[PDB]
């Protein structure tokens, strides 16, 4: 693997998230190569152990794309963040949710 | 209007640790249908949309012996071409693979296509034609001419607009209420100050099928391409998807700027400007 | 359906 590339980390939700009622939390991972990644999903800080993925695919450059979610239901006291390890990052990448994008 | 059947294929060699990771995905427009992953528990070729649901049991044979039989070739060609590269037995290495077809609105064939990555760059590529190879480099070029011997692209193409195209047709038939639908963007606008003198402005198109977007800004008609953040258009987890993108703007100036969104549901292509007391 | 077996290799 040559050529290497950084994972690009979105953190949202499926729908517009109102505290209360509950959604889906995604993790997207895009861009990267090689394909080898570890994507966990945090509360509070610690691991989401409940959390499914999608089937590894690529875009139209070869670069991998991964979804993982979970079902939460937002509050305005959790926590929530995406961590990612991949062979381009010197350590664990944590992206936080942030309903702003 | 048109609808697309497509496969991707990917094979990363384990060295060491046993067989390579071979994760196969079907999808019809952007919606996954079949996946087979060596990795899972079953072994075959597994149902991932409802519609594909329908098939029975001989279906599911052959698509998993096909899908394995693309596997054993993936493996071997990760051989070959760690040879025709010079590379170490102890490295791992990827191939990709995706083809497919396109039909119109009525049905008839469009276009064709085959392209093959090693390690993440270009391989070997098939042409419009369906009758002629691109090779990326001269490693490359030792499989153009093993397939031109074969003729490999004569029978790639027969199913490419032939088996593919009538496939691609029931599949689009069988789940039309899901398939055949268009969700046009939901859109607004969000600003977001940095400071008491700028903000960010970002544009927004959500619940969208199918994937293809494009979201622009301009300031007083011109563009600002390379002052523009674009992320990738992401999947909401219910079948369709999201975007958006961001310019910093002067604060006080947000009405100077406008963001177009473009999207095959949309009867006009929509204009957004921030509002301002 | 994925295309029938039978592709020469690489």
């Amino acid at each position: 693997e040559a050529i290497q590339r950084t994972p690009k980390i979105q953190v949202y939700s499926r729908h517009p998230a109102e505290n209360g009622k509950s959604n889906f939390l995604n993790c997207y991972v895009s861009g990267f190569h090689p394909s080898d990644i570890e994507v966990d999903l945090l509360k509070n800080g610690e691991r989401i152990e409940k959390v499914e993925h999608s089937d590894l695919s690529f875009s139209k450059d070869w670069s991998f794309y991964l979804l993982y979610y979970t079902e939460f239901t937002p509050t305005e006291k959790d926590e929530y963040a995406c961590r990612v390890n991949h062979v381009t990052l010197s350590q664990p990448k944590i992206v936080k949710w942030d309903r702003d994008m | 209007g048109s609808h697309s059947m497509r496969y991707f294929f990917t094979s990363v060699s384990r060295p060491g640790r046993g067989e390579p990771r071979f994760i196969a995905v079907g999808y019809v427009d952007d919606t996954q249908f079949v996946r087979f992953d060596s990795d899972a528990a079953s072994q075959r070729m597994e149902p991932r949309a409802p519609w594909i649901e329908q098939e029975g049991p001989e279906y599911w044979d052959q698509e998993t012996r096909n899908v394995k039989a693309q596997s054993q070739t993936d493996r071997v060609d990760l051989g070959t071409l760690r040879g025709y590269y010079n590379q170490s037995e102890a490295g791992s290495h990827t191939i990709q693979i995706m083809y497919g077809c396109d039909v119109g609105s009525d049905g008839r064939f469009l276009r064709g296509y085959r392209q093959d990555a090693y390690d993440g760059k270009d391989y070997i590529a098939l042409n419009e034609d369906l009758r002629s190879w691109t090779a990326a480099d001269m490693a490359a070029q030792i499989t153009k001419r093993k397939w031109e011997a074969a003729h490999e692209a004569e029978q790639l193409r027969a199913y490419l607009d032939g088996t593919c195209v009538e496939w691609l047709r029931r599949y689009l038939e069988n789940g039309k209420e899901t398939l055949q639908r268009t969700d046009p963007p939901k859109t607004h606008m969000t600003h977001h100050p940095i400071s008491d003198h700028e903000a960010t402005l970002r544009c927004w198109a959500l619940g969208f099928y199918p994937a293809e977007i494009t979201l622009t800004w301009q300031r007083d008609g011109e563009d600002q391409t390379q002052d523009t953040e674009l992320v990738e258009t992401r999947p909401a987890g219910d079948g369709t998807f999201q975007k958006w993108a961001a310019v910093v703007v002067p604060s006080g100036e947000e009405q100077r700027y406008t963001c177009h969104v473009q999207h095959e549901g949309l009867p006009k292509p929509l204009t957004l400007r921030w509002e301002l007391s | 359906v994925v295309v029938g077996a039978g592709g020469v290799g690489k």
